[PDB]
């Protein structure tokens, strides 16, 4: 009887003559059921692809080939199923389904007796059952002939737990694979594509309007990856071509744009709606109810993951197919199914998403509810909802519905887009880019302008041309931004690339790639803003041409940039053009040029340009550059001449003796006007530093000086004290972060600081001092004739013995305001005896750093009482210490007193229990200015980090 | 209008929704890419990128598609460009 | 007494917008600044800004850094007690294990709380009743080892093929896994309950050599270029030489050892005892041991950094602490719910997994 079944199965499926053949893409599937490795032989093959590609055709052709031959010969039997055409609630058995599929019933008894060794199933659909799964617990069925609703049998047959050692082939959707991958056991995955890329390009090319703007519209259509992805299926490509042709015909009558999917879909649907009406007028009430019911049904179907729409769903919303056919005349809501029950599925998923989006606009126009009787999957609906806020679609909707349309959700969308911009620690570029895409979908000036008004800072990654276009479009409406950062890693890495995609060129004459055009447009948009003053190149790698274009377009008369940064970019080719720009735009006064090697000619050109009277830069950095002795000679020659520089840095580069003497000779003359000088991480010997201080002895212009990470002897510090003692020195801040100064040098420093003004800041980090020299320092600064304000002792070998001296110093002093104690073994007794004199508050200190001082929970009471009544204290730090629960509660209760005026508090709040978290939340609630952050050193009231940038 | 290709288990499904397409000469494409599959599969594992070569175009142009995250795509493309440039000379 | 209280952590922007849209639809058919965490982009990085420092590091001190705090980004929902974890950040995967199976997840998905694995490998149905204890992952991310209580061997899975399937068996009839190891010369190691450490050949599956010691003496195993360091409840540490095949050194400690680790760069060995006392022993000089820390809870895990400048510790005491290698000073903490039993760290030192009862929380390292 097998031949009768063969004849019946070839008779029933016959719908493709030239679509099924011995294609090379089918031999791969035929050989797929073979052991790739000698150990492994696959048992389950799962096919996936885009929703619109012809996969059911593949399954049908497989069955037909088995029935005819030359496709599967060892396979003695195949069975085809279709679950989208059968209800999945009634109780049945595998025998009942097999009898429904197989006309004869006497064969299965002999079939199951010995065939399960070779028995193949072909299954279609299975993606719409992602909603019935209760996820709680389901009983596995081990044998057939069981009365049980069919979804459990699908689960059981899927586990290879019902009819084992039997091969299966499954067809599904990309987005329906979320729950299926943990069901099957060791599958083999095969991916299916639509048409090629060149064919898509030619098909889209043939359907453009060509009204003198064909290039831009074509490229906007094709480079958009989201649209081009779903243009894989032939149906969607045909729809897009039809919509473009329709726009071409009635060209002057359509004000809707043709650059996005929403415009084309609205064009088609609304033109079909207006065709039925003999004259331009308003839809009748029943037509309105039908439209509302259909849209809201689509919305619920999208929400609940259902795409079958049984007849009872049609009844529950008072809808019928005849009305839809009469009203639309378009292939919408097709009917499928061969049994008594019918199934209603849309012609695509895109249409369902579009109608789901269209629901939200029409919700509040009236009260429709009277006449009704009742994250990846939502990308299309969200994009369509964003795109439907265009004003022309709203105007047409108003004309149709004879009522003004003011959708509520517009405020919610604006609020969400604004919430991204105001972030406490900067903006995540992923959300910014996603918002830029969504706002480019809605081509409305008012909406975009109202959305982007509180950004003030932008960070972007650009690696696709469409990204350049959307950023260039949306940046024009940002009028509050002040700083930007672009990370172009690889798009412009290669200098030259000339190739054509189609067989012939798209345009007759281009002569210059599109990518260069879009880069130029983005750079000009950057250059034409008003409130932007800082430009940062981020982490990009640029060629010669990109740098040339940026330089040329930044020569404009409207750019107001003051800071230019190149600290992580390879721009070695375009330094000539940078030097040319340097003396043509006068609004910039800060140039950061770190980590870029410089030859002799580049330095000569830079020095020549820097001397030009048109130039106006006041800060310059050249750290980590590879310089020569001739470079140092040119630096000296520039330095002596008439220039406008006030800050110069030469960090992280070894300096020779000849360079040292040349620089000292140049700096010694009174005609050199410099305020600040930074020289850390360079290779200075004690002799070289001695000559440096000898040269500095006669100068009276510098105010700031840095010599960190250097080797300083006792002769050097003695010479420094000699220079800084005598009057007209005008030095305010001293930086000695890592030079090893020890023993007699601190005595000299204390003697100098005992009676000395015009000195304000002094730091002695990472230096070997005990209690003995700190005694001298505290005694010296105890005197009234010292005007230091800030002392930094982050990494000194400081112990708990001198805490009494610290307390007396605090209570007696009258001038200094800041005190840092970073990595000293303070202990608990030292801190409590320090806060004993700190609580009395005879001084006006405002900043106290107590991080990493080995504080236990025994010193909490004294700290709480000291911070309880001391209105002068403003800042504090308590990181890298441990605390028990009770001590933390006492501290928090102290935070809540009405007398305290703490403005910045340095804590990590994510390392305590729940109760401490709640108390800290209440502290934030009562006082609206307290900032509890761990990045204590990021707060810069006065310019303290001036040498680190 | 149908193409079939295998997808290994370790390649996520989220990163297959943005190919990269590059065009270059067919004669060099056939010689550079090769015929066997073991070396190609090892290259795909090393760069964490999957590539397919198509020569259905009537002209001397062949279509190459690369899948992966942007860094992997850039590295894999650089490897292919360097190999092709060396082979051409 | 104190109880940690959990809350929905991520609430990223897209989730907020989706919740807002969902609320409106339910609202209509009824008649009848906020804090967001940055996304974990591409499963690799976070794209944030580094913290500020009081001073500037040396020219040669560039790649030596120390973390500052940990931030939660996701939760992985198993159902059974978590025992071991792996990462292998080369392929952006996560392997979690329990007493009944291995569930493979992925990190590319952007989900606030995950419940769908990429697969579900179990071995209980093969025999009457078999459990799983440990797992291991090779350096190049091309092989996965696993062992059990009643298993007829240690299974070998292959992860470089177009499919995921069993490859070998490595016979062992009546011995519990209790430990695992691998070597760069294409050989495998294992240490059973009663103290036998047996070496098999990976490419042929032949037993090469057998090493025998007292009971419970192979609970932990760490290998070097030519040495093997073992120690267990016996409160001793001994070294075996593969070439010479007998004991070379032995040391006695006060309490039962619970974990071991080795520094990638220097020659220090980390030991975690049963009273919380960390220790360090020099592998090359082999002179003495020095105690650095003291805690009130037992210790159940150690691990070095890729650069060997800090280490982390997990245990029974509700806390996950991080210490600095130079001397052993405490840096910070993060509380949890119950006795933490496992964790692992990626190759690049960017993430850290942790599993307490049935949740495999993933944190992020803030440099």
């Amino acid at each position: 009887d097998l031949q009768d079944y063969k004849a019946h199965v070839i008779a029933k499926f016959d719908t493709s003559v030239d679509l099924h053949y011995d294609s090379p893409e089918m031999k791969l599937l035929s050989d797929a059921f073979k052991p790739y490795q000698k150990t492994f032989q696959p048992h389950t093959i799962i096919l996936h692809g885009r929703p619109g590609v012809g996969k059911s055709a593949l399954a049908r052709s497989i069955v037909l080939g088995w029935a005819q031959g030359k496709l599967f010969q060892k396979m003695s039997f195949v069975i085809f199923f279709s679950v989208r055409e059968i209800k999945w609630t009634e109780k049945s058995s595998l025998a009942q389904l097999i009898a429904k599929e197989c006309p004869d019933s006497w064969d299965l008894v002999t079939k199951i007796m010995s065939q399960p060794e070779r028995l193949l199933f072909v299954i279609d659909g299975l993606d719409d059952m992602d909603s019935v799964l209760q996820h709680d617990d389901m009983t596995l069925s081990r044998d057939w002939k069981d009365e049980q609703p069919i979804y459990i049998l699908m689960y059981s047959l899927l586990r290879k737990a019902l009819l084992p050692q039997s091969f299966l082939i499954i067809t599904t959707r990309n987005t329906g694979l979320e729950k299926l991958k943990s069901m099957v056991v060791s599958p083999l995955y095969i991916l299916v594509e639509g048409l090629s890329a060149s064919r898509r390009s030619q098909l889209v090319l043939e359907n453009i309007s060509n009204e003198s703007d064909r290039i831009q519209v074509f490229h906007s259509l094709i480079e958009n990856h989201q649209l081009f992805d779903q243009c894989q299926a032939p149906s969607v490509c045909s729809l897009v071509c039809e919509a473009l042709q329709l726009q071409k015909k009635l060209g002057k009558r359509c004000t809707l744009p043709c650059q996005t999917l929403t415009g084309l879909y609205a064009t088609l649907v609304f033109h079909q709606l207006t065709l039925k009406r003999p004259s331009q007028s308003a839809l009748s009430q029943e037509e309105q109810i039908t439209l509302v019911g259909l849209c809201m049904m689509a919305a619920e179907g999208v929400w609940t993951m259902r795409s079958v729409f049984y007849d009872d769903d049609l009844k529950n919303y008072s809808l019928k197919e005849s009305e839809i056919l009469a009203l639309f005349h378009m292939n919408i809501l097709l009917q499928v199914g061969h049994n008594s029950e019918q199934c209603y599925v849309f012609s695509h998923l895109s249409l369902q998403d579009f109608f789901a989006a269209l629901y939200y606009v029409l919700e509040g126009l009236e009260e429709w509810n009277q006449h009704f009787c009742f994250d990846t999957r939502l990308l299309g609906m969200k994009r369509f909802l964003f795109g439907l806020m265009n004003k022309d679609i709203l105007k047409t909707l108003e004309v149709l519905f004879e009522y003004p349309v003011i959708p509520t959700v517009e405020q919610k969308l604006q609020h969400w887009v604004s919430l991204i911009a105001q972030q406490v620690n900067g903006t995540s570029p992923m959300d910014t880019l996603d918002a830029f895409y969504c706002l480019f979908e809605s081509q409305d000036e008012e909406f975009v302008g109202g959305a982007l008004k509180r950004f003030q800072e932008v960070w972007l990654l650009i690696n696709q041309k469409m990204d350049l276009k959307v950023s260039s479009y949306c940046l024009k409406h940002c009028q509050n931004l002040k700083a930007i950062r672009v990370d172009i890693r690889d798009l412009l890495s290669v200098d030259n690339t000339l190739e054509l995609c189609p067989v012939v060129t798209v345009q007759e004459t281009q002569c210059k790639p599109l990518l260069m055009e879009w880069w130029g447009n983005f750079c000009s948009v950057l250059g034409s803003l008003r409130n932007l003053k800082e430009l940062d190149l981020g982490d990009s790698i640029l060629s010669q041409r990109a740098m040339k274009i940026l330089c040329l377009e930044l020569r404009n008369q409207s750019c107001r940039i003051q800071k230019l940064t190149f600290k992580s970019a390879e721009v070695v080719s375009g330094l000539k053009h940078l030097w040319k720009l340097l003396f043509s735009n006068q609004n910039l006064k800060y140039l950061n040029l770190g980590n870029t090697p410089m030859k002799d000619d580049d330095m000569k050109l830079a020095c020549e340009a820097l001397k030009h009277p048109k130039c106006s830069v006041e800060t310059l950095r050249l750290d980590s550059c590879e310089l020569t002795i001739i470079g140092y000679e040119m630096i000296s020659t520039l330095l002596i001449s008439t220039t406008r520089l006030k800050c110069l840095s030469l960090a992280k580069n070894r300096v020779g003796v000849k360079s040292m003497i040349s620089l000292g000779n140049a700096l010694s003359s009174s005609m050199c006007l410099l305020q600040k000088l930074i020289l850390d991480n360079c290779g200075l010997t004690p002799a070289s530093c001695h000559l440096l201080v000898s040269a500095l002895f006669s100068n009276q212009n510098l105010t700031h000086l840095c010599l960190s990470n250097n080797s300083l002897g006792t002769e050097g510090v003695q010479q420094l004290c000699q220079f800084l003692r005598n009057p007209e020195c005008a030095l305010q801040r001293l930086i000695l972060n890592h030079c090893n100064i020890v023993d007699d040098a601190y005595g000299f420093l204390a003697m100098r600081l005992a009676n000395n003004t015009k000195l304000t800041h002094l730091s002695l980090t990472m230096n070997p001092v005990g209690d003995g020299a700190m005694k001298l320092l505290c005694e010296a600064l105890k005197e009234p004739t010292c005007y230091l304000q800030e002392l930094e002792l982050v990494d000194c070998q400081l112990t708990q013995n001198c805490c009494e001296d610290l307390a007396c110093m605090i209570t007696t002093t009258k001038h200094l305001k800041s005190l840092d104690l970073g990595n000293n073994a303070l202990g608990d007794k030292g801190v409590i005896t320090l806060c004993e004199g700190l609580k009395q508050s005879s001084s006006s200190l405002r900043r106290l750093g107590l991080g990493a001082c080995k504080l236990t929970s025994n010193c909490c009471e004294a700290l709480s009482l000291a911070i309880s009544c001391n209105p002068h204290l403003n800042s504090l730090n308590l990181v890298k210490n441990d605390f028990s629960t009770s001590g933390m509660l006492k501290l928090c209760s102290a935070f809540q007193c009405p007398v305290s005026n703490l403005g910045i508090i340095g804590l990590w709040k994510q390392e305590y229990y729940a109760r401490v978290r709640r108390q800290l939340e209440e502290v934030e609630f009562v006082k609206p200015h307290v900032v509890i952050d761990g990045d204590w050193y990021a707060s810069d009231e006065d310019d303290r980090n001036w040498w680190k940038n | 209008s149908l193409r079939l290709r295998t997808r290994p288990w370790w390649f996520p499904i989220q990163e297959v929704s943005n190919p990269l397409v590059l065009y270059m000469e067919a004669w060099v494409a056939e010689r550079v890419i090769g015929t066997d599959q073991a070396e190609i599969s090892e290259i795909e594992w090393m760069c964490q990128a999957l590539l397919t070569v198509d020569s259905v175009n009537s002209g001397n142009l062949a279509e190459i598609t690369i899948f992966g995250q942007p860094s992997a795509q850039t590295r894999m493309k650089n490897i292919l460009l360097n190999m092709a440039a060396w082979h051409k000379e | 007494d104190p109880q940690p209280v959990w809350d929905a952590e991520p609430q990223f922007c897209q989730g907020f917008l989706i919740q807002g849209l969902w609320e409106l639809f339910m609202d209509s058919r009824q008649k009848n600044a906020d804090k967001f965490l940055k996304p974990l982009s591409w499963g690799s990085e976070v794209l944030e800004s580094s913290c500020n420092q009081p001073s500037t590091a040396l020219w040669q001190l560039e790649r030596f850094t120390v973390p500052q705090a940990l931030q939660k980004v996701r939760v992985l929902k198993h159902q059974e007690l978590l025992l071991v974890v792996a990462v292998s950040s080369f392929t952006r995967h996560v392997f979690t294990c329990s007493q009944s199976g291995i569930k493979v997840w992925n990190l590319v998905n952007q989900v606030a709380e995950d419940r769908d694995p990429e697969s579900h490998l179990k071995c209980s149905v093969q025999d009457n009743k078999v459990y799983l204890r440990t797992c291991l992952l090779s350096s190049n991310s091309r092989t996965l080892f696993a062992g059990g209580y009643n298993l007829p061997g240690v299974i070998v899975w292959d992860l470089a093929a177009p499919s995921l399937y069993e490859k070998c068996q490595l016979p062992c009839e009546g011995l519990s896994c209790q430990a695992l190891a691998n070597t760069k010369e294409n050989m495998a190691l294992a240490g059973f309950t009663d103290g036998t450490v047996r070496i098999w050949d990976l490419r042929t599956q032949e037993i090469v050599r057998n090493l025998k010691g007292p009971t419970n003496s192979a609970r932990n195993l760490v290998v070097k270029d030519d040495n093997i360091w073992t120690g267990g409840l016996d409160a001793c540490l001994r070294c075996w030489d593969l070439r010479m095949a007998k004991v070379s050194l032995e040391h006695l400690f006060q309490s039962q050892i619970m974990s071991l680790a080795h520094s990638p760069t220097e020659d220090w060995l980390l030991l975690g005892l049963a009273n919380g006392q960390h220790c360090l022993f020099n592998s090359r000089k082999r002179d003495q041991v020095l105690t650095v820390d003291t805690k009130d809870n037992t210790i159940l895990g150690l691990k070095f950094s890729p650069n060997g400048k800090w280490w982390a510790s997990v245990g029974m005491g509700n806390f996950i602490t991080v210490h600095s290698m130079p001397t052993g000073a405490k840096l910070f903490q993060v509380p949890e719910v119950g006795p933490v039993r496992c964790f692992d760290m990626t190759e690049n030192g960017r993430l850290i997994i942790t599993g307490s009862r049935d949740c495999a929380s993933v944190y992020h390292i803030k440099y």
